[PDB]
């Protein structure tokens, strides 16, 4: 997982 | 001229506009602050300890991620410092690429690998532009600290910076402006050939149209520099050498530093890194 780098992507 | 190359400038356009929204500090502000020219920004010279700690004020130590580190010895300080600085690059450089027409219609597992691989490349393609053969500002234009300072750090710190200097003064020597800059690095972004991308065939039709069109800007913007193109592309292999460098480096780091912790995005992109 790249928990983070997912979340600066989606919001 | 025509019809097809019109579509290639209003991208190239796009992609400025975009990088001037996402990135504070341009190359045309950080050209202007290196040579004197008048600006917001007065950088605190840092050469040595001691003005490193009478230049604390302007350098925001304050943020780093984990806290621990903000206590520790001078050498370590300015590394995570470094590393922290690239943590706000990360950030930006996110919301640049989220502005790549096609490029937030990727497979979200394709988007994660692109920005994993890419963002150090962009890191220190862009770090040139606020670096000369003296040193390098830092604080967003207000720190300028010393090539010299840097190497004198103790061993493994001391030429941690070194391979982005010497990259730096080349890749400085093709007097590329933001214009230019804005899609080579959408171009870095949009690399098919990353380990682990589910569907390539999107991500190199997304680079085919930003490769055109950095092509066409490097024609119309230096139209007396004939093979700017070429050289331009010579250099993305160069950039990844830097960055498998530069891991390697943050290993022998981690492994003989062994309570040093990283910010946990850095974690997060450095995990099985090259």
């Amino acid at each position: 997982r790249h928990k983070i780098l997912h979340r600066l992507l989606q919001e | 001229l025509n019809p097809e190359s019109a579509d290639l400038r209003a991208l190239a356009k796009h992609l400025y506009d975009s990088y001037i929204k996402s990135f504070p500090l341009t190359k045309a502000k950080a050209r202007a602050i290196l040579t004197g020219k008048t600006t917001d920004k007065s950088p605190f010279v840092i050469y040595d300890m001691n003005s490193l700690m009478m230049g604390e004020d302007k350098i925001k130590f304050k943020h780093i991620t984990p806290l621990q580190e903000q206590s520790k010895e001078v050498a370590i300080r300015i590394f995570q410092g470094c590393e922290f600085r690239s943590v706000e690059a990360v950030q930006e450089i996110t919301e640049y690429a989220k502005s790549i027409p096609g490029f937030v219609n990727l497979d979200l597992n394709d988007q994660v690998t692109l920005l994993k691989y890419g963002v150090h490349e962009i890191i220190y393609t862009m770090l040139a532009s606020l670096m000369n053969k003296d040193g390098v500002l830092i604080s967003e234009g207000q720190g300028f600290m010393t090539r010299e300072f840097l190497k004198s750090l103790r061993k493994p710190f001391g030429d941690f910076m070194e391979p982005k200097f010497e990259f730096a003064v080349k890749f400085n020597a093709l007097e590329l402006d933001d214009s230019d800059l804005a899609i080579f690095i959408a171009v870095i972004i949009l690399s098919g050939d990353r380990p682990g991308l589910l569907n390539v065939k999107p991500i190199e039709d997304i680079q085919d149209n930003l490769l055109q069109a950095l092509e066409l800007q490097l024609k119309l913007n230096h139209p007396e520099s004939s093979q700017l193109f070429a050289k331009l592309l010579q250099k993305m292999t160069d950039l990844r050498q830097i960055v498998t460098e530069h891991v390697q480096l943050l290993q022998v780091i981690k492994k003989t530093e062994t309570d040093m912790s990283l910010h946990p995005l850095l974690q997060e992109i450095y995990k099985d890194l090259y």
